[PDB]
């Protein structure tokens, strides 16, 4: 939960140079990011996800 | 026909045995003839996430270059 | 040693042969590779027929054009093939048909184009219709597009005609058609064809289903769904267009209980 | 041997480097995900990791017992002009969002349904009356058996219909059920029809709804008020809680993103927007 | 080997003396306390001491189960213009002075909370009415989960929220909970803030209360009246008794001297005077 | 998987065994798989009060002079 | 006496200078905006608990007649393996005059107490950018 | 065997990690690789402090823009870093500081650009000032440019202001700033980043100095000096521009005699 005491940290990608392209190239390419846990990760104390509500 | 198994105690003080040494067990007894009535034994396993993480028609060495 | 570098392959199932050169080392559904029905888990009691080479070979369906406004495409395998040579004729002739697959999604550009096509092979891909009144009412004739396949859409449009409806699926893309986020869709056996690198994706899909061997005319199994992740761009040009084309090959298939020919109202 | 309550592979130590080994670089086209351990992109110490996945195991995820449905039934005065209310619910988890999303992460499932009943009850009308502790009958009417007509009819004789007689105010009733599936796993998602349409027939004669399989998979629950019409009308509610015990799951499908609509995966408009706002450049 | 139920070191005999040994003289600066036994400042006989500390042991001090909180909830008539009362208490011992002073002698603690519920109930209004034995739901809503809106809402479906359905008038309900702490001991006293203030931000954006750690450590308890609006309005009270079972304590802090004030160690004026009068020269 | 232990009887008459001789035991059986559910075994220990009473960067002999 | 724990950080961490116990409690009334400080009374060891009983924590009494210094070696104590610093505090020293200072029939005498601390076996994890707390 | 071809590397000193893909197999100053001070040749008698991970990691300084009129840039290492995290704070806190380095000069273009950047790591790089009157009078404040670094010039310009001078270095490029031909400069540990091929140069420099361990605030050791050998050209376009960016990492460093903080007049 967004708790202050148990804060996560901060992730952030910057250009270390710049995306350089030759002539006759699409000057605006896009990057897709993916995320996953590692054989170390684990969770505990099960609850009900806020994500899906049953209205009435 | 007792089913005695070891609990996974977190070495708690005066729980029976911990950082003074000792183990902790619990008796179980299936009472009904119909299996689908037994208590979910919670002694479940864990496979390697490979059939989903690492599924390829070859083998992948991490220190190696992905797209060879 | 030699140039046996992951980038080149040479699939040969049946009497057909694919030989791609930008090949991103193929995916095998769930480690499990396609195989025949072990007697230990068999169900129907007659002698199962097996077309073998007669069917097992690669069948190219029809190509799809890929522009900027392209919002994705979707096939329903068991069905997608229904015509393609004998796997078409055997398809109908039997009440039961267990078949494995090898989908090779072909699509190449120049070093100057850009884009990524996420080729997701979803088992039991139940896409959602388009009638805010009644649910699941989607018509068969319409529900099984075959060799042509269907196509994902931009934003949902409810079917209002009700004297008599249009009974089709209205599969939205960000929700992978089955009301569930695309960004999370990378959980099914899949490969992203990323134009810069590989120019094809090869997924070998072993028959998956709650039953030993099931129907075909009825129940579908795997369903391919190709979605443009990174939209296509080429040069300050109005609009570019590359043609994506899949070729599927039914592997270790077997069919039970021969009858008279099935002739579904596909029209 | 690798059980669920082990202890994640302890973090190994690791110093500087300058190798032609390239752990950090992937290439997602292969679909394979780099199994890079913390030990790769940084110098790690030797942590003796105690934490275990003992709770996230497929068995424990579904360790709590969810509420599959509520069932209203009531015993009115004999003189009631209306027939006596006996509710009848068709066994199928798909009635409430909760348990329905958990199961829905997986394509197929084989579990032993362990149904429990928390029955409650109050006096409807303003009238100040009394009622001797009621006893309820919860008859399981197997797929295809005759569903009860009147409240008190022969169908309730139950010569062969697994039934439970719960006395009000007592330890809530419980009956375990083994995998009653016709197949080899309950298919949480069925792609295809129950009747193929055939040209030599009318568009009607051979039609059917998408995604529907068996007419009555799990079954139906008939629940009456067993006592007779009593002057003080008492309505009751039988909340059934299903907890999948000996369970197994196959093919990890992505979780439901937009509000559920009907028995089929279909989705209503409006509810179509799930995410929240956030600036592409604000923490 | 030296357990709690042993028997204090038996008193050894001892005659006259005139040694350069100086047991009696200390010097408190060293902070060390002279372990002088009765046998030193007087001639003692050989007593075979039977008494044992078996009852003062850290485990036995907390052997009784204290009342952490009371929870009022009530089921009114359907026709009630006001919404139906379902109390919701945030798990935290710090509500009553008793258990709060015992725990407070120690700086840190690791215990297994074993929560029991003695639920009672009477008819509010003068009106002479009746009510069929009510059944209560005591849902544990884990830190961060959605806290219940209306009395009867979806939140109570409880697909994954450890809940108990207590039938009125029966053996009082009990559920054991293991050390649910994020750390390695519940810190009875937290010195420091949950968010540090940073210069490149507004005085507000980054502030916080002293002594506060996690927003919801232990959790919250939702308790409803499960039955429906009944003509005779019945209010109930659920007194929860927490008894720390498998427990451990660290750093012996001096006991609270002046009346408690709020969740924080802070203290109100007036109550500031604890001791009693006595003449420096009167027995 | 019985957990039989000895009670600490105060040698009471006709309690089973005392000043006529004999011992007194009691059976226990952990019933739940989850350790934090076992009965507080009360067979707790006792350390020496030294880490609090006698804590010094040296050693203290009682018969000796405190501030050497 | 209105709100509890509302004590401000800037004020809660006095650093090199440290704070000082007081005679008798004085409630902060300013409320348009408060003074947000600790008002630590001495007989209650600032944390509402008798000083006479305070001899339970690791301690030494510097008793002018005898010793002219006190040395306590404090090992990191905390519910966590390693924790924060900028945030969470651990040990806290609190020097209180038990026996008041007197010298000769002189108005008032004055001796200067001075502590010197030494951080031992320390270690720190996860390097970042520099933290710059609003200590002013 | 596999793609462990010289062209790809994965530097990891400290908690940072560089992973370049056109990598021209790196240079190790003089065979000798960076290491700690062996007791056999040590000098100061106290306990040497060693930030280890606290400092050893990679610190990116600030990027330099690279045009056609660009005449080269120069850094003074020991100093160049002075801010960069703890290696900055430890830097000042001690009278003595022996530190080794690993400079990774990052700069990539497209297959359509052209040019070669000679990255020369000169030990004891004494650049020459600009006052034809008095020699060496160059001011400190000015002599140590830090994170920003200085830049080589076209042709020498004598500082005339003498009521009070400009006291700066006037480093001419063909003379490698220290009055000695560039064409002969290929004698120091170096790598030419030649846009066609490699897109980075990595030189590991072991502490070199007449003393066991010396000062830092004062005396400098290595000094990087990047000069465009082959001028940049792209398409018949007025002027192109690619951005060169170095990232240095202080390795096996140790510092002696702790004091009060040094606060040099860098302004």
């Amino acid at each position: 939960i967004d708790d202050s005491f148990t804060e996560g940290g901060y992730i952030s990608v910057f250009y270390q140079t710049r995306i350089v392209v030759p002539l006759s190239t699409p000057r605006e390419m896009d990057i897709l990011g993916f995320v996953s846990a590692c054989n170390d990760f684990s969770v505990r104390l099960l609850r009900d996800t806020t994500h899906i509500e049953q209205k009435a | 026909g007792a089913q005695v198994s070891s609990q996974k105690v977190g070495a708690h003080e005066n729980s029976n045995r911990a950082y003074g040494g000792s183990t902790i067990n619990y008796t179980t007894i299936n009472y009904y003839r119909d299996s689908a009535s037994n208590a979910a034994s919670k002694q479940d396993f864990s496979q390697d996430p490979s059939k989903f993480t690492e599924p390829i028609k070859d083998v992948l060495i991490k220190t190696a270059p992905m797209l060879n | 040693a030699c140039g046996y570098s992951d980038r080149v392959l040479q699939l040969t199932l049946g009497n057909s042969t694919i030989t791609t050169q930008e090949a991103a080392n193929s995916v095998v559904a769930y480690g499990r590779w396609p195989e025949y029905l072990r007697d230990s888990e068999a169900n129907p009691v007659d002698q199962p027929t097996e077309p073998d080479v007669a069917a097992c070979r690669f069948y190219t369906l029809d190509t799809v054009s890929w522009t900027k406004e392209s919002r994705g495409w979707w096939w329903k395998l068991p069905d997608a093939l229904r015509d393609m040579g004998l796997f078409g004729q055997n398809m109908y002739y039997h009440y039961l048909g267990r078949s494995g697959y090898t989908v090779h999604v072909q699509c190449n550009a120049s070093k100057f184009h850009q884009g990524a096509l996420g080729v997701f092979a979803v088992p039991e891909m139940c896409l959602a219709g388009d009638s805010n009144t009644t649910t699941m009412h989607t018509s068969y004739q319409n529900a099984n597009p075959g060799e042509k396949g269907g196509t994902f859409t931009g934003t949902f449009t409810p079917d209002n005609n009700q004297t008599s409806p249009a009974r089709r699926f209205c599969p939205v893309d960000y929700l992978l058609g089955n009301g569930t986020l695309l960004g999370n869709a990378f959980v099914f056996p899949h490969q992203i064809i990323n134009l810069r690198t590989n120019n094809c994706a090869t997924l070998v899909l072993p028959y998956v289903n709650s039953l030993s061997i099931d129907s075909m005319v009825k129940h579908n199994n795997w369903g391919i769904a190709i979605l443009p992740l990174a939209p296509l761009n080429f040069a300050s040009e109005s609009s570019p267009e590359i043609p994506i084309t899949l070729t599927i090959a039914p592997m270790c298939c077997e069919f039970n209980g021969l009858r008279n020919i099935t002739l579904p109202r596909l029209q | 041997a690798a059980t669920s309550r082990d202890a994640l592979p302890n973090t190994e130590a690791s110093g500087p480097t300058h190798s032609k080994e390239i752990p950090a670089l992937t290439a997602v086209e292969t679909g394979a995900t780099n199994p890079l351990v913390p030990s790769d992109t940084v110098q790690t110490r030797h942590v003796v990791q105690h934490r275990s996945r003992s709770e996230s195991s497929i068995e424990s995820f579904f360790a709590r017992g969810a509420c599959v449905t509520i069932m209203t039934v009531d015993n009115p005065a004999s003189t009631t002009n209306k027939d006596k209310l006996f509710a009848v619910w068709k066994i199928t988890y798909k009635d409430t969002v909760q348990l329905r999303r958990k199961l829905e992460f997986f394509t197929y499932s084989r579990f032993d349904m362990e149904l429990t009943f928390v029955v409650t009850a109050n006096f409807t009308e303003t009238n100040n009356g009394h009622a001797l502790n009621q006893v309820y009958q919860i008859m399981y009417v197997p797929p295809g058996a005759p569903v009860p007509e009147k409240w008190d009819d022969y169908t309730w004789q139950t010569s062969s219909n697994p039934s439970i007689f719960y006395t009000y105010g007592t330890a809530p009733a419980r009956i375990s059920v083994p995998y009653v599936g016709i197949s080899n796993a309950y298919s949480h998602f069925y792609d295809g029809f129950s009747k193929v349409p055939l040209k030599d027939q009318s568009a009607a004669l051979g039609d059917s709804l998408y995604g529907a399989a068996s007419l009555n998979d799990f079954g139906i629950l008939a629940v009456r008020v067993v006592n007779d019409h009593n002057p003080t009308k008492v309505t009751s509610k039988i909340r059934v809680y299903l907890k999948p015990k000996h369970i197994r799951v196959w093919c990890p499908r992505p979780p439901r993103a937009v509000a559920y609509y009907g028995p089929g995966v279909d989705y209503k408009d409006g509810t179509l927007t799930p995410l929240s706002t956030k600036d592409l450049t604000t923490y």
